[PDB]
Parts: C-alpha cells; structure tokens; sequence
C-alpha cells in the first residue's frame, strides 16, 4: 500500500528506535530475571543470585 | 517485590530433589547379574546397568566408520569398557524393547524396522541420533555415583 | 535428615548400618534382610 | 533572527520552559471539573519519551 | 444502542396477525418440499465437487497402499 | 417504575439478553456459540469430580483411572462424559470459528483477536489432559511433543526439563501437567466474557453481509427459544454416545499402561489433533515443523487484511465459494493421512496438501476477490 | 541563597520518567551485593560457634 | 481521545478506581476494606498449593500434612502463612463491621444485608478447614457441631449422617468437609463484588456523618498511595507471626493424631469462635442453644430499624459512644470465657454477659437515642 508510505512515518521511527531499542533490550534483561536463565545468568559474574 | 517473589518459586516442582540423597547419590549394587537390563524405577526411565564382558569390546570395535551416521563411540563416553550407563528412551518416538531380543547382540524395535545396539547405537531408521547417555562421574572404587 | 546438622553423610551410612532391617518380597527368596539404606526411617520399637 | 529559527532550536527551547516544571492555573466557575493539581502537574511529563 | 435511536425511516408500513388467530401448520409438506428442492439446487455445484476430489483420492490412496505388498 | 431498568444488577441483564436488539433474519449457524458456552460449563463441573478421586503419580495414575470407572457410584457415566464432550467441544469450535471466516465477521476486530487467543487456549489445555491417564498414547504423545520441544535454539533444553519435575518420568512429573491442566478452563472463562463486551459495541453480523438496524428485533423471547431449543438437541447427540457407543471415538491402545519397554504399533492422536500432525510430518527438520504448525493458526490473525473483496459476506460471491469448500475438503485430507503409517502413498498426499492450506489463503483467495471486483465494475 | 545537594538526578535521567520506571529493573543491581554485608554476616556473628560450618572442620578431616 | 474514557475496558477501570470521587477527610478505619481483599486472595493462592499435597483420608490425613512441613521444598513457610493468614482475615473481618456500627454505615440497606451473608459464609469456610488436618482438635470439634445438629426437629438426623459420607468416621468422610470448603471462598468472591457494586451508587460514607458532595476529590492518586502503605504494613506484620512466632495463636493438642480413645484434657476453638462457644455453654438445651449461637449474627439485620437518633454516626454523641465500648468490653469477656473449664465462677459470668450482648443492641441503644434528641431538642 502507499497509505503508510511517506517521509513521515519512519520519521517518527526514527525518533522512536531509541524508544524502541529501550522496548526491546529491556525486555531482553527483563526475561532473565523471570525464568532464571542460566545461560546468560553469568553473562557478567556479578550476580550470583543462586546461592 | 520482584527479585524473591518469582525468583524462588521453581524448586518446590523444579532442578531440586525432594527426596535429595536418592538414586544418582546411591551407592549402586549388583542390582542385575551379567548379561540383562532389568528395569528400575529411577531417574524416570530404568537407566540399564549391566556387567559387561570380555568379548562385548571386539562387537563395539570391529564396525568401522562409514554408515554408522552418528559418530559416538564407546571409548569415548564411558569411562570404563567393561562399565556402560543406558536411557530408557529412543531418539525420535521414545520406546525400547523387551529385554534379549536382537539379531547381532542389541535391542529389536517392533515399531516399524528399528533396532537399537548394547552402548547406544543406532543402525536403523527412522532414528534421527545416538541413545541419551545419563551424567556421571566414576569417582569411587564400587559405589556407584552416576550423576 | 541429620546430613549437615549433626553429622556428615560418611558417619550417616555407617550408622544406618548398624541395625539391618527387613525388606521385601523378591523371587527366589522371601521378603529378605538387608542394612539401613539411608533413607530409612528411625526403626520401631514394639510389633504392634 | 527569524531565519535562524529550524526545528532543533525549537524542540529545545520548549523543552527549556515547559517539560517537568511546575505551573500556575486560575479559574472562575463553573468549574467543578477543573482537574486536581497534582493531576495538571503530572501532565507536565510524558509517557514514552 | 438501544431501540429509538438505530436509524431513520420514512414511508414503510407493516401489518401483522396475533399468533393466536393463526394456524400452526397450514402448508408442511406441500410447499416444504419443493422449496428445500430449490434450495437445494442452488448450492449442488459450488458445494460437491470438491467433495468428489477427496473420494477419488482416498480411492486410490488406499490402493496403493494394499498392492505394495504381496505381488 | 420497570424494575428492570432501575435495579442495578437487573439492568445489567436486560441490555445483555432480554432488550438487546437482533438481526431478524439469523441462521442456525448463529447457535453455536450459545453451544460452546455449554460444553464449557460442563467440562468444568464434570471435570471438578474426577479430580477428587485422581492421582497424579505415575505408579497410580492408571489405577486411579479404572478405579472410577468400577468402584465409585456414577464414576462410569461421568468419565465418559469428560471424554466425549471434549470432542463435542471441538466440533462445534470449528463450526464456529467456519461460520465467522465464510460470512466475513473478521472485521469485528477486537473481537476476532480475542478468538484466536482462546483457541490457543483450549488446544493446550486438551493436551494436558490426555496426559493424565498415563496409558500407551499418554506416554508416546508427551515425548514426541517434547522432543519437539527441545529444537527450541536457545531455551529449547531448558523448557523441556522443567515440565516433568526436573527429570523423565516420576511422581513429580504429572503434578505440573496436572495442575495447568486445571488452571487454564478458568482463564478461557475469563476471555470469553470480554470476547461478548466487545461484541456488544457492534450488536451482530447477518447473512447477507449488509447492515440491519432498520431491521432489529429484541433477543427475548424470539433468541431465547431458539437457543433452549439448539442446546437441547446437543444433548440428545452427546448422550447417544455416551450410553450407545462410548469408545467410538477413542483408541483401544489407551487401555494399556505406560511401559517404555514394551511397543505400540502406531501413535495415532486423538481425531481433532490430526490435521496439526500431518503437517508436522511432512516437513523433514525439526525447527521447520513446530514453526509451521504454530504459522497454522496465527494465519487466521491476517484475514483482516487479506481482504480485498467491496463487499462483506460470501453469499453473493460465487468464486469465492468454490474455494471456501476447497479449504474444508483439504482439512478432511490433512486428517485422514495424519492417521496413517509413513509409506509412499501416504508421504507425497500429505505434503502436497500441507501447501494447499497456505496457498488458498495466501494467494488464491485475495486475487479471486479482485476478479469478482472487475466482473461488477466494483 | 547556596542550596544543598537535592537535584543530582532531576534534570538527566529522572525526568524524562523513563528512568523513573526503569529503575525497578536498570536500577536492579548491586544490593544483593551489598546485603549480604548485612543479614548474613549479623546472624552468623549472633550464634558464634553454634552453627554446623563452624563445628564442621573437625569430622571434615580426610 | 482520551482513551481512558472510550475504550470498552478501560472506561470500567477508570470509573471504579481512578476518576471515582471520595471524600476528603476519610480516615484509616476506612482501611480495612481492601485490607480484607488482599487477605482473601492470599487464602486463595496459598490453599491451591496445599490442595496438590493433601489427603482427605482419615488414615492418612494427619500424615500427608506433617510431609510437607518436612518434605515439600517452600511447604513449611506455606502452610503457616495460610494459618495465620486465617487470623488476619478473622481480625481486619471485626475491624470492618464495628467501624460501620460506629459510624452509621448500615444505612446503605444493600450494601449491610449483602455484608451479613459475607459474614456467615467465611464464618463457615474456617470451620471445614479447621477439620481437615485430623488432630485431637478436629475431632472433637466435628462432633460437638454434628450433635448439636441433630437437635433440628424434623431434619436434623438426616443432616447429620450426610456430612460423614453416609458412615460414622471413614475415608470418605473428609472428601465432602474438604469439597466444601474448596468452593465456597470463590462464592465470598462472587458475593464481594456484588457488594461494591451496590456501593458505587452513592459513595462513601465519612466520619462526620454528613453528606460531602461539595468535598470531592480524585481516588487516584489520594488513596491509590494511602492503601499501598496499609497493605505493606500488613504484610510486615503477617510475617512476624510466620517467622518469629507460628505457634503462638495456636493449640499444641492439635498436634495429636485423633483417637475416639484417648482424652484431650480440654475442649478450645480457635480465638475467633470463642465468643459464640460461650453463648452455647450458658443455654441449658441444645434447640435453644444452636437457636442464640444464629441469632447472635443475625441481629446485624435489625440495625437499619433500631435507629431512632436524628444523626447519622457517632461522633456527636457522646452518651452513645459510651455504650459502643461497653459493647466490645463485652465481646472480649465472652473471648475469656470460651476458653476456661465450666466451673462456678466462669458459669454466671458467662451467663450475665450473654444477656448483656443482647441487651444493649436491642433495649438500651434505642433508648439512649431518643434522650439524646430531647437534650437536643431534635
Ligand atoms: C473477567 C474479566 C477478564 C479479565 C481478566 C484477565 C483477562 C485478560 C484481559 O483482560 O485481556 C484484555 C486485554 C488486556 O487486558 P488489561 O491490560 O488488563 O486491560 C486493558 C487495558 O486498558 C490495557 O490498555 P489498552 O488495551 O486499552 O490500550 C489501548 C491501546 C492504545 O493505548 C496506547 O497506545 C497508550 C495510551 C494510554 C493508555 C494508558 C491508559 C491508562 C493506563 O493499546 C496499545 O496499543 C498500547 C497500550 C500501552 C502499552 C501496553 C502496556 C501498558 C498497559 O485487552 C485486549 O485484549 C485488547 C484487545 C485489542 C487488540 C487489538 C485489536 C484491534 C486492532
Ligand atoms: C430495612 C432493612 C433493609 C431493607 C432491605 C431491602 C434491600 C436489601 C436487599 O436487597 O435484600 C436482599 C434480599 C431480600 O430482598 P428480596 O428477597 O429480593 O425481596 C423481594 C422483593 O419484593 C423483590 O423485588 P427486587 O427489587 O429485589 O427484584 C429484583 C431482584 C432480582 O434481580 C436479581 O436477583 C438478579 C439476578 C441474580 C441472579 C443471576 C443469575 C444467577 C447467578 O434483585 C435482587 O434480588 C438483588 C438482591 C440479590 C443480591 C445478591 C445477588 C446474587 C448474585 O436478600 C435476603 O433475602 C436476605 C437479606 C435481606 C433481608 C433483610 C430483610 C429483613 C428480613
Ligand atoms: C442455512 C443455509 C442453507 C442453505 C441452503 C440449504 C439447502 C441444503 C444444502 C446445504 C447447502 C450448504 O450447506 O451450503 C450452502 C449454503 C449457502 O448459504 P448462504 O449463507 O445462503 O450462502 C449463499 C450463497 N448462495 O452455505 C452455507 O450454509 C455456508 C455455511 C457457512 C459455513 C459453514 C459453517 C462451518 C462449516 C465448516 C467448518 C469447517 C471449517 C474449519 C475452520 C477451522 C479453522 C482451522
Ligand atoms: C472479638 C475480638 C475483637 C477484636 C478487636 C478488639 C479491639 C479493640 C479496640 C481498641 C482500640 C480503640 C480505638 C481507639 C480510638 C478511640 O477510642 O478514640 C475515639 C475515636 C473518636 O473518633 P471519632 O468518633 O471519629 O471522633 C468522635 C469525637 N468524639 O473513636 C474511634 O476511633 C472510633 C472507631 C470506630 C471503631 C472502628 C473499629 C472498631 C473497634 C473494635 C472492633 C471490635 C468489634 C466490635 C463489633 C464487631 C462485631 C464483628
Ligand atoms: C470458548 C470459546 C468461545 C466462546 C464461548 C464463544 C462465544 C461466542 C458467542 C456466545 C457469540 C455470540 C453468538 C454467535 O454469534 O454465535 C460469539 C460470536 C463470535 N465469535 Fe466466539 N466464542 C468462542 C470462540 C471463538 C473463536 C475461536 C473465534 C474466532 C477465531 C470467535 C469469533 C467470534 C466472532 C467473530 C463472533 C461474532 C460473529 C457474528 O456476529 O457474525 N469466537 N462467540
Ligand atoms: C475446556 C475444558 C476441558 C477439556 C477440553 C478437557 C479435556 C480432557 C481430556 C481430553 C481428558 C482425557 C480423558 C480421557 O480421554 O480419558 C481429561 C482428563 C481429565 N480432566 Fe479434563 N478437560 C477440561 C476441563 C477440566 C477441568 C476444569 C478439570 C478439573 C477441575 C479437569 C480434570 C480432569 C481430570 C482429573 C482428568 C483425569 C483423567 C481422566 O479422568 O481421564 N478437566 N480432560
Ligand atoms: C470478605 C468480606 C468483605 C470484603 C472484601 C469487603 C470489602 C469492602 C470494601 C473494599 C469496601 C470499600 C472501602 C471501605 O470502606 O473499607 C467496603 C465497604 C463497606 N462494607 Fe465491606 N467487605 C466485606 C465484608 C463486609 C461485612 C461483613 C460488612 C457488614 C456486616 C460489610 C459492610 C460494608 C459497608 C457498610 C461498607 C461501606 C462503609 C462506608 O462507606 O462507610 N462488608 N467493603
Ligand atoms: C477464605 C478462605 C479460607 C480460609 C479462612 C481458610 C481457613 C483454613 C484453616 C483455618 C485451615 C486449618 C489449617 C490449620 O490450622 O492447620 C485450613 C486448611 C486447609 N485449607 Fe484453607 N481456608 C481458606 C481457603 C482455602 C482454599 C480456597 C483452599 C483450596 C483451594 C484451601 C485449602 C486448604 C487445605 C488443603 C487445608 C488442609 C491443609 C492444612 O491443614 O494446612 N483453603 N484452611
Ligand atoms: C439460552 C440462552 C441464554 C442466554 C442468556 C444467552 N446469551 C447469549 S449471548 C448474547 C449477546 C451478548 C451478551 C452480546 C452481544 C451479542 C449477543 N448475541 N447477539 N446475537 N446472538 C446470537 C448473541 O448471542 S446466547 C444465550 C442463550
Ligand atoms: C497449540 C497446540 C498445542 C499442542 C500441545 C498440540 N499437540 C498436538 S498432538 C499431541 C499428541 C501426539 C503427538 C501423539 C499422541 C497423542 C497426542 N495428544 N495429546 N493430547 N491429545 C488430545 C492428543 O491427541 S497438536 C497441538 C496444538
Ligand atoms: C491499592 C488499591 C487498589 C485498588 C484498585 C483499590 N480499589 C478499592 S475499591 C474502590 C471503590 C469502589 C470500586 C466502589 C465504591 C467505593 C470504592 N471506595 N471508595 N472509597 N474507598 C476507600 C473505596 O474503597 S480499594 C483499593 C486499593
Ligand atoms: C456460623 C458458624 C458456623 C459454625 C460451623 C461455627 N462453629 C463454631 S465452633 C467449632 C469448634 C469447636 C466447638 C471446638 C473445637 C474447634 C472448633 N473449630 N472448628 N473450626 N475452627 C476454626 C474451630 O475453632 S462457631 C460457628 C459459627
Ligand atoms: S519409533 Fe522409536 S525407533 Fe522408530
């Protein structure tokens, strides 16, 4: 379609992926905390959650 | 509100035994003479043990290399030859057969043509790999730590 | 349950092998004898 | 000192005077779904921003 | 949504009978047969084909599998 | 004054049922989703007196199972009933969810995307469940779906390993599968009262397509009769299964218990599982088979925009009726060869019609829809 | 008119309330790194020399 | 738009919690409301956890709860949050209803006669919980219940050998004191938003007793943040009981197996049917006794009609307010009572202040209104 084409629908996108990337990397670091993913749990040593 | 209210709740079902010292802390016997696999109910599915022979090494050395898809060798996996740990479940549908049952010493699946050997080998199809091997570490003389 | 309170799992065996307790039914035998496994329970002390 | 003007100049001016600042509101009635203050002073922060 | 306010309407007048002052059965099977035999043959053709394509696959799936074996 | 338009629980109910203005001229393939209402209800209550008795163990879970059925007073009538109206429950969602796709009621967006959530839902709530009996297809189902579930790339192995306890197959094991098993019937409740709010916001589709406000009629008492009537003759059918033919549409092998050692001759799902499995045998990976099967319900989520014809329903397009029943002659096909062996006939037949699936509501269905567009001049 | 230290984080971060949220998750760290420094070490400071880790180094002697 | 006043969903929760007007001057009496909610869904998640692990036999019901105080990973702190979480709904429960007792609030005839229905059913759901571990306790407070429910004059012995399963004491026995008690919190649930639903009519109530209409503010964010702040410091409190006390509201003789053999040396409920345990010991009968344990609940009901005082709550008079604490000085008598042996000076003065409780309500509070309204010429 060309209903959602122009110069200014990935303008708003490209004020939004700083808005985006924080969507996404958060949501990343935040499916570690749920599930106890061990795999990237020491990903940085730091957090030795498990005892 | 986070880090003690989701964190700690999986044990209960979860990694963590209930019975703790249980079958893999066990100090494993002659549960079976030589030359069977009797079930046992731990770890889930019978993990065979079995006493193996003088003469079982030359079955698992004289096949060579070439259509045997699955390279996993038996001087490999178990540290011992005359030692060998089995799961009960096949690579792709899950079953095994009744015990002594096979044409050049393994375990016959009356599925639709699969036949599984001694150490975890598959000459068959439609089994996609070789047999699970159990975890393990042979750290004392006769008591045996599987796991 | 007495692993790391009181004692440690070596001085646990060998005190769950000084009582053999009864066991049971197998072919070729009866329900047999054998020493504490560790994960018995404290023996009792009347029949019934 | 009109030309100079562009659209960066003013997203940051703007930014300057308005985004999390306190404000001062009258009114004269009828007015009794004028808003509480803390209702107008938290529209003074954005959400995705 | 609600009844007095749906749409608008000019011109249209309607006459109804009380269920009471009716028959329950005045025509059945004088006119419900052969007004399912219209109903009928308008939906035959865009409806049955592809039914007869899994009847002739089915045919000879399980023709071919019976015939691989014993020669 | 009318008490029913005052009280403030009582007018809850009126704009809900009794006042609620109706299409005039709706079929009977509107009574379906009053029916899956009913099998809901009934699947909990019978379900919430089997779990009394039930123990998840997998030394007694059998047992536990044939004890029911023997000793208890009713035990018999209410296992087979559990049993067979989940297949009643199944039947009259695919009716349902075929009725909405042919007269175009997609469009009600918000109410079509809660649909496709609580069809997720179910599926997996009837997978739990067969678990439970631990008989032969109990025990060759579980590890077939969870071998499947280990070609997962980086969480695969650690998802597999926590639904049985930690480990394969103890007493721990079907204490989880148990306990989703119970928890998710209560949460498809909670999604089907806000799939009927968004609903009201609209009122109802019709079968020509076409907007009817000139045209309503109130739901009591024309909808109430209608419904009492349809739901009765559901129970007349579910009941001569259940005391007629009760293992019709079972399998004998769930009679046997679970034993790795021992060998069942074939693994056969249950009837309304065995479209998903042919198209899972057809793809020979094991990351590209979860993925189609997933990609085979999110499709129905892309009808909204697939749609390309001026007008709304199928009744008067007559191209696009030739290929509705294309599509449902090509599920009967899928669910015919996901109960046969995995020979040479059967092999070729089941991946030339896991691409017939895609391929109608992917391409032929919004390119005959511009055709019809043209032959009109729009 | 020198005020005190109040407004270290009212201009950056915590105002365009993306931090402000953020914190629960960003501001996760490093308190079980250091309250460990308390609980732990006052409950094995109150029972000195009652606790199985304590007594264990005899029998613990191969 | 604003879409938090024209989405279907959202436009509820905006009308319920966020833009609702309240009063300004509201205390932290009006605290324990959602105070009660937080305590129903704790009993809630805590029981469905202890429900996979429980045996209702009665061979084996003492032992499958002693397992997961000792086996169970989590199943010690589990089982003594839902214990003592059981006294926190019991005393935020007494809080509630002499606040609306005090204040006046029983003038919301709907919103009071739902609230007496909501009293008798928790009432009832702590008593089946109690019987489910099968101590010394449970047994000899199952029987002194069922003995006193077969002095029902026509239907009462048929009552009675329903509730065991039909025998004396079996197996059977606790799957129907256990299948009650499963089902009858998710009725309080349904019965509790019934009842904020009838309070959505007219608002709160404030302690002035005046109607503050011309005093409106938001409940988000004024009370959004004031009962957070009552809820962790509930929570605070609930775990001191669970990890530095969690035998203390207790009885040790609960920790007994039940033997029909041997002897408990005393008969004592939990603290919070104390006081109806002392009513029933003063009546020299057992129609008349299980007839003053009923009536000492549903004399909440007449509240509405007793009310003679010109104005709404108390806080104005002052002769009243003398006898609102005669009335819980009274409460608390009835407390020590229930738990002492029936020896002579524990036998009057249990008997004087059952006549007290129902003397005050009934005679002397209706009385004392109407003197006030002389003193204050209306
Ligand atoms: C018994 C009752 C059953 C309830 C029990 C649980 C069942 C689960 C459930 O309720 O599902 C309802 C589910 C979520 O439940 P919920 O979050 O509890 O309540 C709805 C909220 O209003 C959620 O907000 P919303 O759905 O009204 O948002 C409208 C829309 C647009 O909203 C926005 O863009 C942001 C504008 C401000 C919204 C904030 C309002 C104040 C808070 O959403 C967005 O695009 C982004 C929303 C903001 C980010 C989402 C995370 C925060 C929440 O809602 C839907 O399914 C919506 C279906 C629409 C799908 C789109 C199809 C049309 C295109
Ligand atoms: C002065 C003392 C206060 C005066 C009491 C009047 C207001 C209190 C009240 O509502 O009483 C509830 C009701 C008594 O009122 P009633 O029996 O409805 O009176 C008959 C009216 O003539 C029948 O007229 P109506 O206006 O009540 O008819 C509408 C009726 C019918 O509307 C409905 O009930 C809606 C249908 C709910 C069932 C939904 C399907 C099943 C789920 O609505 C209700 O009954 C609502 C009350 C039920 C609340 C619980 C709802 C269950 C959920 O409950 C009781 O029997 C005991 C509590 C009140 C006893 C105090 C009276 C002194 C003795
Ligand atoms: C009532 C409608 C009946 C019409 C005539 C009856 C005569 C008897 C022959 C039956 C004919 C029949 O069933 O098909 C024709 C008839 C024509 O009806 P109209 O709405 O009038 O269309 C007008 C186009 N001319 O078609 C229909 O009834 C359409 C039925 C709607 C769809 C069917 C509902 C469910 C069907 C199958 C479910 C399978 C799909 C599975 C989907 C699940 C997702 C994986
Ligand atoms: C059975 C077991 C019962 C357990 C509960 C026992 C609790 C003991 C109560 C002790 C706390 C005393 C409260 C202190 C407040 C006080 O006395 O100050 C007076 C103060 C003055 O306030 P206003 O009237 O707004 O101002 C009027 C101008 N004169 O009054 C109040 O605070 C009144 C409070 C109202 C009562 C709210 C809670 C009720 C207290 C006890 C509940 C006991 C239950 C009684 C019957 C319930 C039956 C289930
Ligand atoms: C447990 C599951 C479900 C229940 C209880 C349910 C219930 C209902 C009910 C009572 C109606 C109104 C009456 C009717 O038209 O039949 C309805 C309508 C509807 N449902 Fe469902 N439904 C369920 C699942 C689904 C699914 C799986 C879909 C689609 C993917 C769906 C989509 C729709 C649509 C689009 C309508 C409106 C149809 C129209 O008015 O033409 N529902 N549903
Ligand atoms: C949408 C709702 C439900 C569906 C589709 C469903 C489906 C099933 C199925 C297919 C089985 C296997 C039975 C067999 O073939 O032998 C089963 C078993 C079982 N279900 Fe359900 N169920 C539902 C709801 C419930 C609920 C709500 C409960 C409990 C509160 C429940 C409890 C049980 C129990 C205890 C078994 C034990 C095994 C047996 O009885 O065969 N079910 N369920
Ligand atoms: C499980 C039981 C209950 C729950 C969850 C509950 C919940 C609530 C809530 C959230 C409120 C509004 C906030 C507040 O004023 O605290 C309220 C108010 C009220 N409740 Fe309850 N309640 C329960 C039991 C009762 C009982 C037993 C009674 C009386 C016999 C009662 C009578 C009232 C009254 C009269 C009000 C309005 C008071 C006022 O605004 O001054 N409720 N309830
Ligand atoms: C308003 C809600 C509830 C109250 C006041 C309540 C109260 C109680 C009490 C007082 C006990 C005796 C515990 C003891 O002293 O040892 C008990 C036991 C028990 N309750 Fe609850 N309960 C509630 C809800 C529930 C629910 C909803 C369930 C299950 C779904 C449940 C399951 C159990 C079980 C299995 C036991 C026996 C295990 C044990 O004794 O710890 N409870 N309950
Ligand atoms: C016997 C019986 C009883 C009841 C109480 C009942 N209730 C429904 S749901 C009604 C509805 C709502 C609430 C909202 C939007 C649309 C519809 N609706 N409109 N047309 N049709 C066929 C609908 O179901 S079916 C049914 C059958
Ligand atoms: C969304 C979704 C989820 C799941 C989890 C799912 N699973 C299947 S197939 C499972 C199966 C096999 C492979 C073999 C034997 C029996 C069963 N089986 N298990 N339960 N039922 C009722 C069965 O027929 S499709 C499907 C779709
Ligand atoms: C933290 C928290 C969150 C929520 C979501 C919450 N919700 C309530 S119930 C609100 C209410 C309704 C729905 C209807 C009528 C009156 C009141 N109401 N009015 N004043 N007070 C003190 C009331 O509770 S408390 C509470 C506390
Ligand atoms: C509305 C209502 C209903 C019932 C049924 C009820 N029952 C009592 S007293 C029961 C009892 C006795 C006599 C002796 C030992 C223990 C317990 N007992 N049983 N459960 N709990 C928590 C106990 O303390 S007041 C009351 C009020
Ligand atoms: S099914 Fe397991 S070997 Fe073929």
């Amino acid at each position: 379609l060309s209903r959602f084409l122009g110069p200014r629908y990935r303008e708003l996108a490209r004020n939004w992926i700083p808005t985006a990337s924080m969507w996404g990397a958060v949501g990343a670091v935040g499916l570690v905390w749920a599930t106890d993913w061990r795999l990237i749990l020491d990903w940085v040593p730091y957090i030795n959650g498990k005892f | 509100a986070a880090k003690n209210a989701v964190s700690q709740f999986v044990s209960s079902m979860s990694a963590s035994a209930d019975v703790l010292a249980m079958s893999k802390i066990e100090i494993k016997l002659s549960d079976i003479p030589e030359g069977k696999n009797m079930a046992f109910k731990w770890r889930g599915k019978p993990l065979f043990v079995r006493h193996r022979t003088k003469k079982e090494i030359d079955q698992e050395a004289a096949v060579e290399v070439s259509q045997l898809r699955d390279p996993q060798h038996d001087l490999e996996r178990v540290k011992k030859p005359e030692w060998v740990i089995l799961i009960g479940v096949c690579t792709h549908l899950g079953c095994v057969p009744i015990a002594n049952a096979g044409d050049f010493g393994g375990y016959y699946c009356p599925c639709h043509g699969s036949h599984y050997d001694a150490s975890g080998r598959i000459r068959k199809g439609p089994a996609p790999l070789n047999l699970e091997v159990p975890t393990y570490e042979f750290t004392s003389d006769d008591l045996v730590i599987v796991g | 349950h007495l692993v790391g309170v009181c004692y440690t799992e070596e001085e646990a065996k060998a005190l769950a092998e000084e009582v053999e307790v009864q066991d049971g039914p197998n072919e070729d035998g009866e329900m047999f004898m054998r020493p504490g496994k560790l994960s018995d329970y404290f023996p009792k002390p009347y029949p019934n | 000192r009109i030309a100079e003007v562009d659209a960066s100049v003013v997203r940051e001016v703007c930014s300057k005077y308005f985004y999390d600042q306190c404000p001062a509101v009258a009114g004269l009635g009828p007015i009794e779904q004028l808003p509480d203050y803390n209702r107008i002073r938290s529209g003074m922060f954005w959400l995705r921003f | 949504r609600e009844f007095g306010h749906l749409t608008r309407m000019r011109h249209v007048i309607t006459y109804s009978l009380s269920p009471f002052e009716q028959r329950a059965f005045p025509h059945y099977f004088t006119k419900g047969i052969p007004n399912v035999l219209r109903r009928t043959r308008a939906c035959i053709l865009r409806v049955a084909p592809p039914f007869v394509v899994f009847y002739l696959v089915y045919t000879w799936g399980t023709q071919e599998f019976e015939k691989s074996k014993r020669k | 004054t009318n008490i029913r338009k005052s009280h403030p629980l009582m007018k809850i109910i009126n704009n809900a049922f009794i006042d609620l203005p109706a299409p005039s001229n709706i079929s009977s393939w509107w009574n379906f989703g009053s029916l899956l209402g009913i099998c809901l209800i009934l699947q909990i209550l019978t379900g919430l007196f089997l779990a009394m008795h039930y123990t998840s163990d997998t030394t007694t879970a059998f047992s536990s199972v044939t004890h029911i059925c023997r000793d208890v007073n009713y035990g018999w009538v209410i296992r087979y009933l559990h049993a067979n109206g989940a297949s009643m429950f199944f039947i009259c969602l695919f009716i349902h969810v075929g009725r909405g796709l042919y007269y175009g009621s997609y469009m009600f967006l918000e109410t079509w995307n809660i649909g496709v959530v609580l069809l997720f839902t179910v599926m997996a709530t009837a997978f739990m469940g067969y678990v439970l009996p631990w008989g032969q297809m109990s025990f060759w189902g579980a590890t077939v779906i969870t071998n499947l579930l280990s070609a997962i790339p980086y969480i695969g192995t650690d998802l597999v390993e926590w639904i049985w306890g930690g480990f394969s197959v103890d007493k721990a094991t079907l204490t989880r599968f148990f306990a989703f098993h119970f928890i998710l019937p209560f949460i498809i409740t909670a999604l089907a009262a806000v799939h009927l709010l968004f609903l009201h916001e609209t009122g109802s589709n019709n079968p020509t397509g076409i907007s009817s406000d000139m045209d309503k009629i109130p739901f009591h008492p024309y909808y109430t009769i209608k419904d009492i009537l349809g739901a009765l003759f559901m129970m007349l059918i579910l009941l001569i299964l259940v005391l007629f033919s009760p293992d019709l549409l079972g399998d004998p092998d769930n009679y046997t218990p679970a034993n790795p050692l021992n060998t069942p001759p074939h693994i056969k799902p249950e009837w309304y599982f065995l479209f998903a499995y042919a198209i899972l045998r057809s793809i020979p990976n094991k990351l590209g088979g979860v993925l189609a099967l997933v990609a085979s319900i999110l499709i129905l989520i892309l009808m909204p925009m697939l749609h390309t014809s001026k007008q709304r329903s199928m009744m008067f397009r007559p191209l696009s009726q030739c290929l509705f029943w294309m599509l449902v002659a090509d599920l009967i096909t899928l669910t015919w060869i996901g109960g046969q062996p995995v020979e040479h006939p059967f092999i070729i037949i089941g991946q030339l019609a896991s691409i017939l699936y895609f391929l109608i509501i992917l391409v032929l269905m919004p390119i005959t829809s511009i055709i019809e567009n043209n032959l009109l001049k729009w | 008119a020198a005020p005190t230290l109040t407004a270290r984080l009212y201009s950056l971060l915590f105002r365009r309330t993306s931090t402000f949220a953020l914190t629960i998750a960003v501001g996760a760290l490093f308190f079980e790194r250091a309250f460990d420094q308390g609980a732990d070490a006052i409950y094995e400071h109150i029972n000195q020399g009652k606790l199985w880790k304590h007594i264990k180094h005899k029998y613990e002697n191969k």
